[PDB]
Order: structure tokens, then C-alpha cells, then sequence
RNA sequence: UGGUAGGAGU
């Protein structure tokens, strides 16, 4: 049996890549390739957002005075944005901005350990150049979906749904390649979607250790 | 025992929690009701032995 | 007028698309529609049932 | 205030309001056997409160009745423990709104699912007129010992196998079951793996599952086929057999009395319930049980993998 | 986890004194201090006494003969 | 907004009085979440004394389904507009379209028996992305009776309780605005002479928007 | 974060000496159908073993004939000679040969031993004699392969089967923990042709898999 | 609370 060796990271954008595997036995590929996107879609680390507290605000059903969207719209629009944390599982975000104008991503104070994938993300809009935006976002790492609902104290905290998977879309397709003179070897390729947060290899190497983990469990250590 | 004798009621309930399981069928209270109501119109109802 | 104007994007005439299993792995086989569809929520929710 | 639908006597005498009782929307589990039925966490936690007092009262967790109110109430992870023994074995009556048929109330042994719908089984529900479509079913608890032992011996779904009316069975697969079994009992002219002689339905299996040969692929099968011609015994016959992939397949579910001309054919809804029919008349009641749970099961998993659709062309 | 009645049904073929049978004794069972017979395995005693009903151990004459049996013991302790 | 749809939906979305329309065109003055200003272009502007209308509009409030009712501005800072384009989206419209729900992805095949007969498989993403969240508004009601043996009166100290109970409570013996309340959470006080206060019903758990106070004219009012 | 349940064999039945049903403790959301897949198409795709692949008679010269005092047909004798598992140490390549008369079926014993090679059930039966008389003279031709090798792909032709597994079926039902409420128990059926036990074919196949993501798995 | 309608679901 041939052993597969990672080849190719080959990235073309930001978001998008696809990682190849040049040596593969017949039928491996797909199976190889089915289990890798099942446990890369199902069980990935991410730093989604958790909290969120503004400073006049209560109750995020309530509006703040010369923002233009609502504070539930500003709470969706952050449970989306994508960061990186290297050296922390926990960190407490503070953004502040004044005047007319799109209050960005980027306007977020940041710190050594974390960074933004895509500044020009967008949270809210100033429409009056007087009124002004305050947050404290804080930021948790985890796997999985964990529900707002499902927690287990102040009233100005306001809690949003966590969604930590960096990604959201993998296919993977099995061709024939051509290793010295014997047929049959497979390549398979895996083209992957994340939002910035997680590098292709790594996550690759990562679900490779779980799946050769959770292998253990009917075998003898081998 | 579910729906209309009280003490029915109140003794399977009492049952139910020290692991018996028996039941006092009793008499609806509904039936008496209807006794009353129809005592009530000059016409003489009797649970005669 | 549909079919041409799913031949004007990258799609199949027909309108069935060969989908793969999202568990097993393995395709389908006789393809099957795909397309997308303006689904609504009733007033019948289950916790109020 | 006597006569009339208002009146005592058809709202109150007959028509009694019950305790232990509860209502949600029904869905469909095909997971479950045929006597189980799902059942909300929260719902049977309501319904068997008292159960669950006295088994904490013998336990000893709670000293008084106040303490185990309390501490139900806190929904603590002892009480789901104590909870799981209670309905372990205890029958819960389940009917529809309109009730014509006498089935159409029947006892189910529940199972403890999570969310706010009870998980009626595909094959039970033709008997209920169930519709999955924002349907609702009222539960019921039968408190005292010889009501479970009676829902036990009469109400259960198990029990119920052909209708009062009329001698013609009552469960039979519906709407999807069928078609997958319509659709692996079937041949195709020129199909991968057609001309193959094979050892066994294992073989068969085996070899539509590697993708080497096609599910209405015309092959030649050796199948083993148990006829009781004695009083009470089963002589085995092998022979070769001029029958498909898809037949083979499913002549593993089949139990041993029944004959292997039942298969052979294409299948439908008919075929079905007359296979169903002679599996009842043969073998009884547990067999014809386990085999409707095994061709439902099968029919389903099936006709998913078919992967039937409909189109415009 | 008892599925059907039917075997325990041919004992007794009226299959309605079958259930004042089995209530009678599982009644018997949690009620009283009687231990079952046959062996038990996380049961209620419902099934406890179905299964009982079935090896055809226990009938409405056997539980007659035993009923009479601890009449005669309760007798035999007031002499 | 539906991909694909009859086409009138504009019209009955406009036809009702959900959303905002400007009833005299101009440039948007100013614009925010809650309110819209617009500046009245000169020849629709009547001459004696000429001014500027100011659009109100109505935040998360009860309807008669106890639903969310919401206008969202779909207009930005300085985009000119005209007689008679929608300027706030009501409930359930989107850009003057008529949105009653969400398109999405959809495939006709069986899968394993779970749309047995009309049951719908829903794949978790569409749950991750809150695109069928609902929000509901309820109103809970409490009324300070005149009952016998001295009046019923709202106030914080309720007897025989504990003090987590009166934690959420301020001193005047009523919720704060914005409280994260569950089932059974005290939300007044109403302590009788003689202790039954209103309560959150069991299976209910949600933030309490705001509080509204009617006082009989004569009597005294409370802190709150 | 990085933790994840494992299970330890929770129950490994044996219906059998060649059928076995094994259990497993829950397992996280979605791993029961990943790892029973993976175990699955492994089982049925790569798994060395050795089988008959073609047999010589010199009595029957042609696909569909007939030989006189045998019972069985031309195509039952290559059905039974497929059925029929044997293992070989060492050597890739060994023929097999076995030569009979008289009336009584010619059980697989019946086989000349021909040293390292062995036959798991010796009962097995080939054909039968219906004449005294009669003679049968066959020669079959084993190899090691991987997998399931169709006759069409391929002096009689029988397609061989390789892997030791003949039925895998595995399926996932859920599973409750205290503080997970949702979990995955995974059942694994076996049907091995009794040269290598369920067992040690799920073990070989595990390390195989697991074999297969060594390079992936690096400073871990 | 309780009696009435009013609309809706199966
Ligand atoms: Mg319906």
C-alpha cells in the first residue's frame, strides 16, 4: 500500500484553496476524501464572537440613537465577522469611532494575538457626525454550534449565537495520476472555503489527527 | 380515578408515590350532579339497593 | 423560457443536478431536481401546541 | 342544562376530562420499531411526575414530598436518571383527534427523544389517518397495574395487525417504503454486472455495495429456500435462480417459511401486502412483526439511495 | 422489552383472563413481599409476571393452590 | 425577497400601511433607525411656511398574533427621493417587496423515511444562520385591586420569598427594563393583605422590552 | 476544545465462530456514520487474502457442458469451488489439485494437502459422484490479491473474492449521555468466510486505515 | 373567573 503525501497548498485567494494528494491505492480516495470532509465540515476550531456589550444600550431589541441600523442588525452583523486568535482561547475587544461615516471591522482596537482576515467587513453606520458607538466584544474558541440559549449576569451584557467552524464548504474530486509506470494511483484534491481564520495544511493535519484517533477506539495501538 | 372522584383522586395519588398501584373506583361527581339537577325538577332519583 | 434561461448561466436544461450522498459519499443515481424554493413559516408554532 | 351536546349528560358523563394527559404535534421516526413511539423529555417528565416522587421517596435522595417537587422542578440530573427507569416499561395510549376506527387509539412503548414533537412510526400511521401535516395526537398514562397490563395485552400496536373490519391486514408500506422495494425489485435490460452467476444474496450484497454490479442487473443466484412441507419442520432447498441483483438483496430480510416466488416479482404496493399477508397466514405474529420492521427499514434506506425525483421533463 | 403476548396467549386462551391473571400477580409481586420466580433483569412487573405466564409456571388454579397454601401457613401461626 | 414571484407584490406592500412612503419627494436629510427627516424639494414645497416633514417610525411593537412589528430604514444619508417611493420597510417587506418568507435550496428525493409522507428535512445550516428566527412580543398585565381587608398594594418586600426573586425586582417592586425573565420569575410585587404576584408563565423566557404604568388619578406613585 | 469522547468496545457479540456484532460506546455527532463508511468500504475494497481464480479440467473443454456421472453442473462446480477459502503462507503463487472416483460428494479434505496451504472447513463440498465408475480430474490455480476481482475484468474463468469479509453492515442509532444529549452509538455486523475471525478483520482494517494517515499525522 | 360569539388547524 501506498502512503499518500500532501504535495500541493496551492491557494487561489484568500478564502479558497485546494489541497492535493498525489499517491493513492484504488478506492481510497473516496473514502479518504468522504471521511476528511465529513469531519472537516463537522468538527473544526474556530474564534467566533460570544458577548457583546454597548454602553447605552440594554436590550438588544432597543435602538441607539443616530446609528442606522438596528442594535439586533449590529449583533447579526457581528456574528459574523471572522478573527484569529495565536496565543489566547478568550479576549475582550473594544471598538470605538466618532463622526458620519460605516463604522468597519477595522476600526476595532487590536492587539498583538489578535487580527482581522477582511478589515472591510462593516458593523454599523453614523449618520450623525455627533452621536457616537461604543463596544466590548468578546471572543471564545470552540467547535461546533452552541446556541445563545444553551449557556449554563448584568443587564447591559447582550448575548449572541456562536457558530465556531472556520469552514463552510469542501469538495474534494479523485483523478487518475501517474506515479512511474503503475497504474491505478489516485490523486485526490480538496478544494476548501474558510473565512480566513484557518490555514488549509493545518486543518488538514488536524482532522487527520482526529480521525486517527478516534480510529483507536476497535484497534490495538498500531 | 382520573377525572372526577376526589377521594378516588387523592388515594391514587397517595398510592402512586409509595409504589402501589390499586384503585378505589368510587362515584363520579359528575353523576351526582346530574342527580341533583334532575331532583331539582320534581322528579325522584334513587340509587335503590 | 426557463430552459433558455438556464442555459444563459452554467446549468443543466433538464433542471436535475447528480447529487452524492452527504454520508455514504457515494452519487445518486437518477438525478434529482434541485433548485430553489420560497418556503414560509406558519403561525403554527410547536411550542405553543 | 341536561339535554343537548352542552347538557351533562353527553359533555360531562361520557365525556370526562382526564388527568395525566398531554398533547404536542406528531412527526415521523423511522428509527423506531413498531411498538415504540417517541416522546418529549419534558412531556414524560410532566406526565409520570408522581411516578417520579415515589422513586425518589424509595431512593432516598428526597426525605418529603416537598423536597422532590423541589428538586423536580430543578430538572437536576438525578431526576433524569430516575425518570429513564420509570418509562422504562410502561405503555402510553396515543389517538388522533377523530377516533372511527378501534385502533384508533393504541399503545406504544415510549422512548425519550428530545424537542416538543412525539415520533409516531411510518407504518402504524395509516391506521391513524395521520398525515404529518401539522397533525396532533393526545397521550395518555394508564396509572393502575391492570391498566398497563391491559393496554399491554390488547392496546398495543404489535397486537393490531388486521382490522375488525375486515380480515385484510391494517400495517402495510405506504409511500416510500414501496417505492424503494419497486424500485430494487426490478430489471433493466443491459446493466453493469448483468450475465453474473453468484454464491448468495451475501454476494449480491456485496457486490452492489463495490459498485461492480448494478441493483437491476439479470444475474443467476443460488438461494437457499425453506419450505415446511412436515407438520412443524422446514426442509431446505438450493437452487439456481434467473433473478436480479435487487430480489437477491432483499431475500435476506425474508424470514425462512416463506417461499422465494414472492420476490421474484416486480413488487408493488399489491405484491406488498400480499407477501405481508402470507407471512401472517405462515409464520404468525412475531415473524410478520419483525419483517414488517425489516421491510420497512429496508425500504426506506433504499429508496433514499434511488434517489427518485420529479421534473418537468 | 417484551414485544408480544401471543405465546403467553396460548396458556390461557381467552386472552382477557389473561390480563386478571397477570394483574393479580404482579400484585402480588409489588405489593407483597413476594419474590418473583423466574429471574428477573431490570423489569417492571408487568412483563416479570408475562414472562412467568408463559414457561406455564403460573395459572389461575396454581395461583389458587398457593393462595390456599398461605391460607393454611396464616392458620397453622394462630396454633 | 422571493427569486421568483407574481410580480404585484410591490403594490400590496405599498397599498398597506406596513411601510413608510414619502408623501412629498426631496433629498434625505438625515436618517436613522429610528426616525427618517426629508428635505422637500422647492417646487413640491408649499410657500407659506415652508418646512420639512419627519418620518416616525414604529419600533419592535405587540401586533394582534403577538408578532414583531419593525420599520427598518432602506433609505441612506442624502439619496434623493421622489413622491411616492417606500422610504422604511414594515414587517415582512423588503425594499417595498412583499417578503413573506425565505428561499432557499431545495431538492425533491427521499431520504431514509424522515419526509415520510409531508415531514421536511431542514439541514442545520439554515439554523445557524437564523434565517428562520421569528421574534414574539407578549404582554403580561397585572392590576392592583381593591380588594377587602385593605387594598392590594405594589411594593418590592414580598413575604416568605427569596432574595434572588427581589434581585431582578428594583426597589419599587417592578422588573428593569432589559431583565433576562423565565418562566416563573417574579414581575411585580402585588402583595395582597391577608402574596400572589405575577409571575412569568412556565415555558416563556424572554428579555421584557419595556413597562408601561397607568395610575388612578388621586393616588400616590411609586418610585418606579 | 480539542478533546473528543472515545469509545472502548462496549460489546463485541459473537453470534458465531464466523459472525459477530459489535458495539460501540457514543460517539460524538456524525463519527458513527464517517467510521462505519470508512470500516465498510475498507472491508469490502482493500483486504488481502487468497482465493481460486481459475481452474483446468481436462474432462470439460468449454464454459457450459456437461460431465457425465456428476450431479453438479459445469457452472455449480465453479460456484463451489469459489465458495471455497483457503490461506497461504509465503508463496504468492501455488496450484492445487484433486483427482476422485466413486459415488459419495467430494468434500474438500478430498483436496490434495500440497504442504502450506490450508482449507478452513474441510467439509466444504465441491460435486458429487453419481457413478462408481465415474472420475473427476480438476486443477485449480490460487493467488493473493486485495478485494473483489470480477470474472469480466479477467481454461474456466471464476471470478475471485479476495477479502476474507463476505457481509458488513453497519448501523448508528443514538445514544444518551448526561451532558451531551445527542451522541451516536455505532453497530457493526460481520460475516467473515472463516479463514481470519471478525475481530482480527476489523483490527487489520483499523490499522490499515489508520496506516494510511501516518505522513498526515506529524509533531502530534 | 365563567357563558357567548369571532377566526383558524386537523
Ligand atoms: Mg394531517
Amino acid at each position: 500500500f501506498l502512503k499518500p503525501r500532501l504535495v500541493d497548498i496551492e491557494q487561489v485567494s484568500s478564502t479558497h484553496a485546494k489541497v492535493t494528494l498525489e499517491p493513492l491505492e484504488r478506492g481510497f480516495g473516496h473514502t479518504l476524501g468522504n471521511a476528511l470532509r465529513r469531519i472537516l465540515l463537522s468538527s473544526m476550531p474556530g474564534c467566533a464572537v460570544t458577548e457583546v456589550e454597548i454602553d447605552g444600550v440594554l436590550h438588544e431589541y432597543s435602538t441607539k440613537e443616530g446609528v442606522q441600523e438596528d442594535i439586533l442588525e449590529i449583533l447579526l452583523n457581528l456574528k459574523g465577522l471572522a478573527v484569529r486568535v495565536q496565543g489566547k482561547d478568550e479576549v475582550i475587544l473594544t471598538l470605538n469611532k466618532s463622526g458620519i461615516g460605516p463604522v468597519t471591522a477595522a476600526d476595532i482596537t487590536h492587539d498583538g494575538d489578535v487580527e482581522i482576515v477582511k478589515p472591510q467587513h462593516v458593523i454599523c453606520h453614523l449618520t450623525d457626525e455627533n452621536a457616537s458607538i461604543s463596544m466590548r466584544i468578546k471572543v471564545q474558541r470552540g467547535r461546533g454550534y452552541v446556541p445563545a440559549s444553551t449557556r449554563i449576569r448584568p443587564i447591559g451584557r447582550l448575548l449572541v449565537d456562536a457558530c465556531y467552524s472556520p469552514v463552510e464548504r469542501i469538495a474534494y474530486n479523485v483523478e487518475a495520476a501517474r506515479v512511474e509506470q503503475r497504474t491505478d494511483l489516485d490523486k485526490l484534491v480538496i478544494e476548501m472555503e474558510t473565512n480566513g481564520t484557518i490555514d488549509p495544511e493545518e486543518a488538514i493535519r488536524r482532522a487527520a489527527t482526529i480521525l486517527a484517533e478516534q480510529l483507536e477506539a476497535f484497534v490495538d495501538l498500531e | 380515578v382520573k377525572s372526577d372522584d376526589v377521594n378516588g383522586r387523592t388515594k391514587m395519588y397517595k398510592n402512586i408515590v409509595d409504589g402501589n398501584h390499586q384503585m378505589e373506583p368510587g362515584m363520579p361527581e359528575s353523576f351526582n350532579v346530574l342527580l341533583k339537577e334532575i331532583r331539582s325538577l320534581g322528579i325522584n332519583i334513587e340509587l335503590e339497593d | 423560457e426557463i430552459k433558455e434561461l438556464l442555459k444563459l448561466g452554467d446549468l443543466p436544461t433538464s433542471g436535475q443536478i447528480r447529487l452524492y450522498d452527504g454520508r455514504t459519499g457515494e452519487q445518486f443515481e437518477r438525478p434529482v431536481t434541485v433548485g430553489y424554493m420560497y418556503m414560509l413559516k406558519l403561525n403554527h408554532l410547536v411550542d405553543d401546541k | 342544562m341536561i339535554k343537548g351536546k352542552q347538557g351533562r349528560f353527553r359533555q360531562n358523563l361520557l365525556g370526562k376530562r382526564v388527568d395525566y394527559s398531554g398533547r404536542s404535534v406528531i412527526t415521523v421516526g423511522p428509527y423506531l420499531r413498531l411498538h415504540q413511539c417517541g416522546l418529549p423529555k419534558k412531556m414524560a417528565l410532566e406526565l409520570f411526575k408522581p411516578f417520579i416522587y415515589g422513586k425518589l421517596e424509595l431512593r432516598g435522595l428526597a426525605t418529603t414530598i416537598k423536597a422532590a417537587k423541589k428538586m423536580v422542578e430543578r430538572e437536576e440530573a438525578v431526576v433524569w436518571d430516575i425518570l429513564d427507569e420509570v418509562i422504562r416499561e410502561h405503555p402510553v395510549l396515543l389517538n388522533r383527534a377523530p377516533t372511527l376506527h378501534r385502533l384508533g387509539i393504541q399503545a406504544f412503548e415510549p422512548v425519550l427523544i428530545e424537542g416538543k414533537a412525539i415520533q409516531l412510526h411510518p407504518l402504524v400511521c395509516a391506521a391513524y389517518n395521520a398525515d404529518f401535516d401539522g397533525d396532533q395526537m393526545a397521550v395518555h398514562v394508564p396509572l393502575t397495574l391492570e391498566a398497563q397490563l391491559e393496554a399491554r395485552a390488547l392496546m398495543m400496536s404489535t397486537n393490531n395487525i388486521l382490522s375488525p373490519a375486515n380480515g385484510e391486514p391494517i400495517i402495510v408500506p405506504s409511500q416510500d417504503v414501496v417505492l424503494g422495494l419497486y424500485y430494487m425489485t426490478r430489471d433493466c435490460v443491459n446493466a453493469k454486472g448483468e450475465g453474473m452467476v453468484l454464491t448468495g444474496p451475501k454476494e449480491a450484497e456485496r457486490l452492489y455495495r463495490s459498485g461492480l454490479a448494478s441493483l437491476h442487473a439479470r444475474v443467476k443466484v443460488r438461494i437457499t429456500e425453506y419450505e415446511k412441507d412436515a407438520n412443524g419442520e422446514l426442509v431446505a432447498k438450493t437452487s439456481l435462480k434467473d433473478t436480479t441483483v435487487g430480489r437477491a438483496i432483499l431475500w435476506m430480510i425474508v424470514p425462512k417459511g416463506l417461499p422465494y416466488s414472492i420476490v421474484n416479482q416486480a413488487l408493488g404496493k399489491k405484491a406488498i401486502s400480499k407477501m405481508l399477508n402470507t407471512c401472517y397466514r405462515i409464520l404468525g405474529l412475531k415473524p410478520t412483526v419483525i419483517f414488517a420492521d425489516q421491510i420497512m427499514y429496508t425500504g426506506f434506506a433504499y429508496a433514499a439511495r434511488s434517489g427518485a425525483s420529479v421534473g418537468i421533463d | 422489552a417484551r414485544v408480544t403476548v401471543q405465546d403467553a396467549v396460548e396458556k390461557i386462551g381467552n386472552r382477557f383472563d389473561l390480563v386478571l391473571v397477570a394483574a393479580r400477580r404482579a400484585r402480588q409481586m409489588q405489593v407483597g413481599g413476594k419474590d418473583p420466580l423466574v429471574p428477573e433483569e431490570n423489569d417492571k412487573t408487568t412483563v416479570i409476571a408475562l414472562r412467568e405466564i408463559e414457561e406455564g409456571l403460573i395459572n389461575n388454579q396454581i395461583l389458587d393452590v398457593r393462595e390456599r397454601q398461605e391460607q393454611q401457613e396464616q392458620e397453622a401461626a394462630e396454633l | 425577497k422571493p427569486l421568483v414571484g407574481t410580480g404585484m407584490e410591490r403594490a400590496v406592500a405599498v397599498d398597506s400601511g406596513v411601510t413608510a412612503v414619502a408623501k412629498r419627494g426631496g433629498v434625505v436629510q438625515y436618517v436613522d433607525a429610528s426616525r427618517i427627516v426629508i428635505k422637500v424639494n422647492e417646487d413640491e414645497m408649499y410657500p407659506g411656511e415652508a418646512g420639512i416633514d419627519i418620518y416616525n417610525l414604529t419600533k419592535y411593537t405587540r401586533s394582534n398574533q403577538n408578532t414583531c412589528i419593525n420599520q427598518m430604514p432602506c433609505v441612506s444619508l442624502g439619496e434623493p427621493v421622489e413622491r411616492g417611493d417606500v422610504l422604511a420597510d414594515g414587517p415582512s417587506t423588503d425594499l417595498g417587496e412583499l417578503a413573506l418568507g425565505q428561499n432557499m435550496r431545495v431538492a425533491f428525493m427521499p431520504w431514509n423515511g424522515y419526509n415520510f409522507e409531508d415531514s421536511i428535512l431542514v439541514s442545520e445550516r439554515v439554523v445557524q444562520e437564523d434565517r428562520f428566527t421569528t421574534i414574539h412580543i407578549q404582554e403580561l398585565a397585572c392590576v392592583s385591586r381593591d380588594t377587602k381587608l385593605g387594598p392590594e398594594e405594589i411594593t418590592a418586600d414580598i413575604p416568605n420569598v427569596g432574595e434572588a426573586a427581589l434581585s431582578k425586582l428594583d426597589e419599587s417592586g417592578i422588573v428593569y427594563i432589559g431583565a433576562e425573565v423565565t418562566g416563573g420569575d417574579i414581575l411585580v410585587g402585588k402583595v395582597t393583605p391577608k402574596d400572589s404576584s405575577l409571575r412569568v408563565p412556565n415555558g416563556v423566557s424572554g428579555t421584557v422590552i419595556d413597562v408601561q404604568v397607568f395610575t388612578r388619578d388621586g393616588v400616590e406613585k411609586d418610585k418606579r
